[PDB]
RNA sequence: UACUAAGUGGAAAAGGAUGUGAAAGUGCUAAAACAGCAAGGAUGUUGGCUUAGAAGCAGCCAUCGUUUAAAGAGUGCGUAA
């Protein structure tokens, strides 16, 4: 994943999730896995 | 740059008449540099050899040479059976060719092996001819 | 296993055929006269497990799209329907509504004609 | 398991002069001597590496090369072992000598002294294939 | 009483957020749909052009016929085809 501050579900698995109360994407594509939407 | 200028043909057109003089040699220089300007102006193509490759690769490479043969843009239209092999009949450049054993060795831990026959020469590809002409 | 678009005299190219679990030319006997009444066009072949495979072979009808090109007396049209060219005629329409009638999931000839005419819009002739 | 120069098959020598028969590398009176290697050595000459595989190669006069079919004149023989260069004069078939110097000699050659027949050998090795450019300067 | 679990109170922006409860229009099922699955989910067709057989699916399209509960030259994957 990576800091970001918008989450967009570029890819359909893109999964919005908050993890240790880190807003994150959870997806299939770890390409397009992020954090801090 | 002096490549050789074969399987071309040359024809003569016309030549002057004069009564007194305009001697024989004279003509012979005026043919050879129409010639010369004719072979200047004409815009060449080039001939290279694209080898029809019999690639005897054991069958644990046959398709990481498959792939790889695509990549290289062969006419790969089928695979002839052997004991422990597989030979692709495809078709590849010579610009591929330069280093086409140790890149699919180094893709085939080097078991991916080569067998290579000449190919009568045809014509340059659209990308390798411009590149020469000057 | 694998579906090939075979040829009618020799089968000899493609590694799906020559090594499934069957030696190729012992079957390869057995192509030259079990298709050689199915020679033409590129005509289907499957093949199944007998055991691996040795036995149990039967060809499927030509893909009649390429052959209906060669109808329309064509090797490449377009990649739709276009101006009419060529014409399947009156024996060659019937021959080939019955030979697709036990391919097909059909159960009459017009929806062989329909089959046909379907798929005679990727090069541009008209089924009659 | 590895036995004697006479137990193993032999291999076969095609001699290119016109005599490609089958023919055997036991231990017996005729001598044939192959150059089966070379090496440069400016100062003592060059080292080449021989294998006789049969009879005894004689030194101090003229040796006959039946490939460049001329005799040479040879001044002294060797044997670099792993060591050592010893300067010797003769080995027995089966084993490996050198000549140090002899700065005519090819990889199939046949030097001989009691005229066995011929086995230039150059069809058992294959070409480098694959080519790689070199400019001049 | 309606809500919250952020102490939001007791800080906050463009932007982003399948944010909580409740509620306004839109459907079936109540006989047992829908969801996952037992599972059928197919058929000409490797249709051709290029691409080697990329030809259900390197890519394009006519993608229409049909059996039907269902189907797409396939959601796609797998692919040398």
């Amino acid at each position: 994943m990576k800091v970001r501050a918008s989450v967009k579900p570029i890819c359909k698995d893109c999964k919005i999730i908050k993890r240790h109360q880190i807003v994150r994407v959870i997806c299939k594509t770890q390409k397009h896995k992020q954090r801090q939407g | 740059a002096g490549y050789p200028m074969i399987d071309i043909k040359a024809t003569l057109f016309d030549g002057s008449f004069h009564e007194v003089d305009s001697s024989e040699m004279a003509f012979k220089i005026a043919a050879s540099l129409a010639l010369k300007e004719a072979g200047k102006v004409c815009s060449p193509v080039l001939l290279e050899p694209i080898m029809a490759i019999e690639v005897t690769v054991p069958e644990q490479y046959f398709g990481d040479t498959m792939g790889d043969i695509s990549s290289r843009r062969g006419l790969i239209e089928g695979t002839e059976q052997r004991d422990n092999v597989q030979v692709i009949k495809a078709k590849v450049p010579l610009k591929e060719m330069f280093g086409y054993a140790t890149d699919l060795r180094s893709f085939s831990q080097g078991r991916g092996n080569y067998v290579m026959q000449f190919s009568h020469y045809a014509e340059t590809p659209k990308s390798v001819v411009n590149e020469i002409i000057a | 296993i694998a579906k090939i678009n075979l040829l009618g005299g020799q089968a000899k190219p493609g590694p799906a055929l020559a090594s499934v679990g069957i030696n190729m030319g012992e079957f390869t006997k057995q192509f030259n006269e079990k298709t050689k009444d199915k020679q033409g066009e590129m005509i289907p072949c499957v093949i199944t497990a007998y055991n691996d495979k040795s036995f149990d072979f039967i060809l499927k009808t030509t893909p009649v799209s390429i052959l209906l090109k060669q109808a329309a007396k064509l090797e490449k049209g377009a990649k739709n329907a276009k101006t009419i060219v060529g014409k399947i005629t009156m024996a060659k329409a019937k021959e080939i509504a019955q030979y697709k009638l036990v391919d097909l999931n059909a159960n009459t000839v017009e929806a062989a004609l329909k089959m046909v005419l379907g798929t005679a819009k990727q090069m541009g002739i008209e089924v009659i | 398991f590895l036995p004697s120069p006479v137990d193993v098959p032999q291999a076969k020598a095609y001699g290119e002069d016109g005599n490609e028969v089958l023919i055997s590398a036991s231990d017996d009176a005729p001598f044939v001597g192959l150059a089966f290697k070379v090496a440069t050595d400016p100062f003592v000459g060059r080292l080449t590496f021989v294998r006789v595989y049969s009879g005894v190669l004689k030194s101090g006069s003229y040796v006959k090369n039946v490939r460049k079919n001329k005799k040479e004149r040879v001044s002294r023989l060797v044997k670099m072992h792993a060591q050592n260069r010893n300067e010797i004069e003769e080995i027995r078939a089966g084993d490996i000598c050198a000549i140090i110097g002899l700065k005519d000699t090819t990889t199939g050659e046949t030097l001989v002294d009691d005229k066995i027949d011929v086995q230039l050998e150059a069809m058992q090795f294959a070409q480098p294939v694959i080519s790689l450019a070199v400019e001049p300067k």
